[PDB]
């Protein structure tokens, strides 16, 4: 997926 | 746009010297240094077992860190492309954020300090020269989200545990402060002087200083030059988070919030004060930027245009424009006098997850999900 720092442990 | 990523592109910043040199993130678990001036790769910085979520430019330029989701820290030479030893080890979690020390409270001759956050809910103060963990400031109960070595010794970090501590460097990672004025996930930080913190010794035109006593000069002078507006220092700091709110604070003056600026209909995931702290941006996921003053924290406009949610901002050096991406794959610069678009770019084909500007204000670079780097000049 490799999401950025603010991205992560968010869902759709 | 040019390629050169085998992932997603993370993070990017330029050269605090120049607008020639910027370095970048991704998921492919290596990082880039690039030439702006014929827009090609110049270096591939590996030794990272994951993605490359953050980089972080020296005050001075000498050195690059970098966090990944390895829960490491790496420090490299800009012009050679080598790792200057092993890797900084003592995370638990993936780094959410890296902060120089600002080289006006740096001895002369002397090299800069490091900070970086991470999910463990710690901070570490790390040697670069040294090579390790001087300080580690723990006392978070949740995710730490972003961490700013404040010009005047103070370090101050957001987390998910809705609150924004303080750290003392002058008494070896001590807490000073807690504030705790927010009602969810802390997702950014911002400092009105984090310009001249982010440049230290240098200026608009690339000026270098000629011995490490001009550098402890210029880099107290540039400081003093933007956070000095009555007689004394005084540096601001604004917080953004998941309850659709931002608070203004002056934390050593006082623990109480100056403003709580409201009108976002959805979390704020981005905010930045001015070079010049004048104005305060503020990106959210309701597809809205909104405009506020510096000073005070009053509303003032709001940018409008956006399709989707806004993910990060960026200032000019000029102080007028400022750019933004979004997860509608798009690049907008906003013009502050016209509180309205400036011009719209021709973006990318999915999603776009790092902007900056140069530091002269000539380049703005871009980065996503199509793994392609874009490069903008004005």
């Amino acid at each position: 997926d490799a999401l950025p720092t603010y991205l992560l442990d968010r869902e759709q | 746009a040019i390629a050169g990523h085998g992932s997603t592109i993370l993070c990017s910043a330029f050269a605090p010297h120049t607008s020639s040199r910027m370095v970048t993130g991704a998921g492919d678990n290596t990082a880039r240094i690039w030439d702006c001036d014929t827009q090609t790769p110049m270096h591939t910085l590996k030794g990272h077992y994951n993605w490359v979520l953050c980089v972080s430019w020296s005050p001075d330029g000498e050195v690059i860190a970098t966090g990944s989701m390895d829960n490491t820290i790496r420090l490299w030479d800009p012009k050679s492309g080598q790792c200057l030893g092993d890797a900084l080890r003592g995370h638990s979690k993936w780094i959410t954020s890296l902060s120089w020390e600002p080289i006006h409270l740096v001895k002369p001759g002397s090299k800069p300090r490091l900070a970086s956050s991470s999910k463990d809910g710690t901070i570490k103060i790390w040697d670069t020269v040294s090579r390790v963990c001087q300080y580690t400031m723990s006392g978070h109960t949740n995710s730490v989200s972003c961490v700013k070595w404040g010009g005047q010794g103070l370090l101050y970090s957001g987390s998910h545990d809705r609150t924004v501590r303080v750290w003392d460097i002058n008494s070896q990672g001590r807490c000073i402060n807690i504030l705790k004025s927010h009602a969810h996930w802390v997702n950014h930080l911002s400092l009105s002087t984090d310009y001249a913190l982010r440049i230290g010794a240098f200026d608009h035109t690339g000026k270098k200083p000629s011995t490490p006593e001009e550098a402890q000069k210029k880099a107290l002078e540039n400081y003093e030059k933007i956070c000095k507006k009555n007689g004394n220092s005084e540096e601001m700091m604004v917080t953004a988070s998941d309850d659709y709110t931002m608070f203004l604070w002056n934390p050593l003056k006082s623990t109480k919030p100056i403003a709580r600026m409201t009108g976002h209909q959805k979390l704020v995931n981005h905010v930045a004060f001015s070079p010049d702290g004048r104005y305060i941006v503020s990106a959210s996921f309701d597809n809205s930027i909104k405009l506020w003053d510096g000073r005070d924290g009053k509303f003032i406009s709001t940018f409008r245009g956006h399709v989707a949610s806004v993910y990060q901002v960026a200032w000019s050096s000029d102080c007028r424009l400022l750019v933004s991406c979004s997860k509608d794959t798009t690049l907008k610069v906003w013009d502050v006098r016209t509180r309205k678009l400036s011009v719209d770019l021709p973006g990318h084909k999915d999603e776009v997850y790092t902007v900056d500007w140069s530091v002269d204000g000539k380049r703005v670079c871009s980065g996503g999900k199509d793994k392609m780097v874009r490069l903008w000049t004005h």
